[PDB]
DNA sequence: ATCAATATCCACCTGCAGATTCTACCAAAAGTGTATTTGGAAACTGCTCCATCAAAAGGCATGTTCAGCTGAATTCAGCTGAACATGCCTTTTGATGGAGCAGTTTCCAAATACACTTTTGGTAGAATCTGCAGGTGGATATTGA
DNA sequence: TCAATATCCACCTGCAGATTCTACCAAAAGTGTATTTGGAAACTGCTCCATCAAAAGGCATGTTCAGCTGAATTCAGCTGAACATGCCTTTTGATGGAGCAGTTTCCAAATACACTTTTGGTAGAATCTGCAGGTGGATATTGAT
């Protein structure tokens, strides 16, 4: 039974998800999120759609190029791997931390 | 007779000064000042979309979509170097891989 | 909620950020990320529809909110 | 109503590449950016004109502006169309 | 010809919150530093604000919201505190 | 005639609000001015002042100092992650930074 | 009336070191000075450009505090002390 | 004859600047830089004694801030040495780069 | 190194749903023609600052030697994380009804603008006041042997 | 435990720097019209939200294994520490003049205002292009020599 070795479906998913646009986060659970969290601001509040995308399209970005700056960070190290400490070195250098 | 074709420009002369002036920018605003900016305005609006419709061109779509402009701006230094901080929604980002996670 | 955002989704995120390998405690880190990240916008977000005395918030409420955080977004009414 | 830029990037458009047309959300990325850098010069312009105690805003606080916001080549076009738009003006 | 600056109120304060205490002359333009710039990013944001929303008016809403924007948490809580009840003790006459 | 007061003892305030509500009207902000605004604003900044004074104020204390310097004026916002944040992209001329040493450079 | 060249040199590697020691930087390799250098003179460059066309524009052959103080500003590196 | 071992000074040294405030470059040969660099945008500028002092603060506040993210870079390499690689991760997450 | 044998992309196809472009109506902006003001340039001009130069002492840059310890290279396997097949449930998508909000208009009481006239707080030096910087030495830690 | 160093830590005072004092006057404050404006009422259609339902497809799970990470080890230089030398920075004052501020005068350029023309936004119709699936060949990956 054919079987690809652990690293090739990897390096599929990236060419692939490189070359594609669409969100890449569920609507319905981020939405979910987003009006659980304005509750915690103030209460009853709508949203237009276009501002939930936004926020969507804003949140997927900004974890993109994070991700990106971890990756960097992962390789600095000899590593392949991403881990916490590479999210937290890129949160750290970018002033979010 | 208009203001922007009198300065040979398709962007709106008019509307750049009534946006300078009703913006708190200054108490008043001299005559080049909207001509100028508009200027400015429409030569980089044609920079972006001369580099996007190469893009739409390759891909072999007669329209322009936010891929195609995200395409032709990161892969010029000042384009990119100007729009360094925005995020263009559905661009997507430039296929790169690091040498390091290839095989071999 | 924060877990409704699933391992794959957060995989897939990574994939387009480059990443070929990630370890087992990234998502649940992910999470935080996302989830501070979040808060900040939509605390911004919900100001601005506050002071315009809207019980709705627009695209424009959240756009005002990222640039001011140094993130300009554009296709939203920029 | 509501205003944009669209009619004027369709323009441009249309002079740079006739036959390429743009789509519903590409036209919504262009207008953000006209907006943008509109935003970018005409607020540098009015600090220009602020510090050094003016209360008008000419095409030179713009060019300056432009010389400080706009990268290299980009800043070198941008004031030579500037210039040569405001000359065209001035003859007529 | 002169030249106006916060250096006066900053050492009123001063004495207000440490009786005893001093200030170096370099000391003092940075703390004139800090109020112009969080003046002009306050008054900037209420300008955007008043914009935004279609009136020509910068009200103390106005300052409020920017203040929001602007301040971290309690920061911003005491800032409102202390910026609402210079209003009311003003308007009272 | 009234014998006047000024709009800042009117609000109780050491910051000076006739020439905020000058400074307000002639940065070009806005075309109108409420009578509020300006008394809003200078009490915000009073208040600012006074929590980085009070902060600084306790840093020279530790060190025995009367006098407030750059140094101490660092001190209190480096220290004070609300301030930190608030002046994160602002360089404090003759601050110097806050004595840290990763752990890993120390001996063992 | 004295011509000025290469001047990054002036820039001294314990000069460098010292920074870095503020930094909290314990060990250096070789290499960093004249990267250091590099970094230093396209920053410098970067800020003085601003500051000169900010002196151009006053029409000034004088840059001021204030010139470099908005050079900074504008670059997104406030600067406080020199208000003056 | 007496020796530290090396890393001893060095921590002495990071001690010492970090409690103090003091321009860690030579005024004198600042100044010819800052002179030097602007000549070359437009030539007989003078300068402010006070923008000269502005720059430097700036610079060193700035060098200064670069060492400590470059400092994190190597240590999350697993090294106490800084290196060019170093410095060009952590302008490269800055986006300066 | 090359060679069969799968598995997955990727370019291409057609038929239409539906995005985009085209059209035509119409308030709202822009333009125009006069009339009036006014911000800011020119042109002197008095004083500051600024650039260069000079001196002289000693602080610190430089160049050198030598060796401690670091970075780089390597080896190995335990166990993490990837790949995959299954089957269940969450999300998508589609439909309906309704109410809660934005978005608009009109009209005044309230609020702000602005000129004119007084009145005082704020500033520029000048005069006065005084921390703390350097300069000492002795006590306590730290380092490396 | 002991030398060799380095770092604290208290103490002392005179002068560079900070604070206070003084008095003019610019800028706030008071007052009195003139102009705007924000917001209550009363609406009016859109979007949202709430609910309901089916079913697809994506996620959760468990198992297996390839290979990555981290630990352990070893060694050649690189970089830090220490020192002598001697240069060049630092401080401070002089000198001459360029360049700013400060002031006055007066138009070229900018605002104001009334009214007409022109245009840009908008929502359906008309046009035409991506795209949903499906194909077959193109490109890779795997496993084995
Ligand atoms: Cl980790
Ligand atoms: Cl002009
Ligand atoms: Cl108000
Ligand atoms: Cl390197
Ligand atoms: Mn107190
Ligand atoms: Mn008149
Ligand atoms: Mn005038
Ligand atoms: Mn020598
Ligand atoms: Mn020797
Ligand atoms: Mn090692
Ligand atoms: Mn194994
Ligand atoms: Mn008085
Ligand atoms: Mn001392
Ligand atoms: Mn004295
Ligand atoms: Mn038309
Ligand atoms: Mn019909
Ligand atoms: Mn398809």
């Amino acid at each position: 039974p054919h079987r690809y070795h652990p690293g090739t479906v990897a390096l599929r998913e990236i060419r692939r998800y490189q070359k594609s646009t669409e969100l890449l986060i569920r609507k319905l659970p981020f939405q979910r999120l987003v009006r659980e969290i304005a509750q915690d601001f103030k209460t009853d509040l709508r949203f237009q759609s276009s501002a939930v995308m936004a926020l969507q399209e804003a949140c997927e970005s900004y974890l993109v190029g994070l991700f990106e700056d971890t990756n960097l960070c992962a390789i600095h190290a000899k590593r392949v791997t991403i881990m916490p400490k590479d999210i937290q070195l890129a949160r750290r250098i970018r002033g979010e931390r | 007779k208009t203001r922007s074709s009198r300065a040979g420009l398709q962007f709106p002369v008019g509307r750049v000064h009534r946006l300078l002036r009703k913006g708190n920018y200054s108490e008043r605003v001299g005559a080049g000042a909207p001509v100028y900016l508009a200027a400015v305005l429409e030569y980089l609006t044609a920079e972006i979309l001369e580099l996007a419709g190469n893009a739409a061109r390759d891909n072999k779509k007669t329209r322009i979509i936010p891929r195609h402009l995200q395409l032709a701006i990161r892969n010029d230094e000042e384009l990119n170097k100007l729009l360094g901080r925005v995020t263009i929604a559905q661009g997507g980002v430039l296929p790169n891989i690091q040498a390091v996670l290839l095989p071999k | 909620n924060i877990q409704g955002i699933t391992k794959p989704a957060i995989r897939r995120l990574a994939r387009r950020g480059g990443v070929k390998r990630i370890s087992g405690l990234i998502y649940e880190e992910t999470r935080g990320v996302l989830k501070v990240f979040l808060e900040n916008v939509i605390r911004d977000a919900v100001t601005y529809t506050e002071h315009a005395k809207r019980k709705t918030v627009t695209a424009m409420d959240v756009v005002y909110a990222l640039k001011r955080q140094g993130r300009t977004l554009y296709g939203f009414g920029g | 109503r509501k205003e944009s830029y669209s009619i004027y990037v369709y323009k441009v458009l249309k002079q740079v590449h006739p036959d390429t047309g743009i789509s519903s959300k590409a036209m919504g990325i262009m207008n953000s950016f006209v907006n943008d850098i509109f935003e970018r010069i005409a607020s540098e312009a009015s600090r220009l004109a602020h510090y050094n105690k003016r209360s008008t805003i000419t095409s030179r606080e713009v060019q300056t502006a432009v010389r400080l916001l706009l990268p290299g080549e980009l800043a070198k076009h941008a004031v030579s169309e500037g210039t040569k738009a405001v000359t065209k003006y001035t003859s007529s």
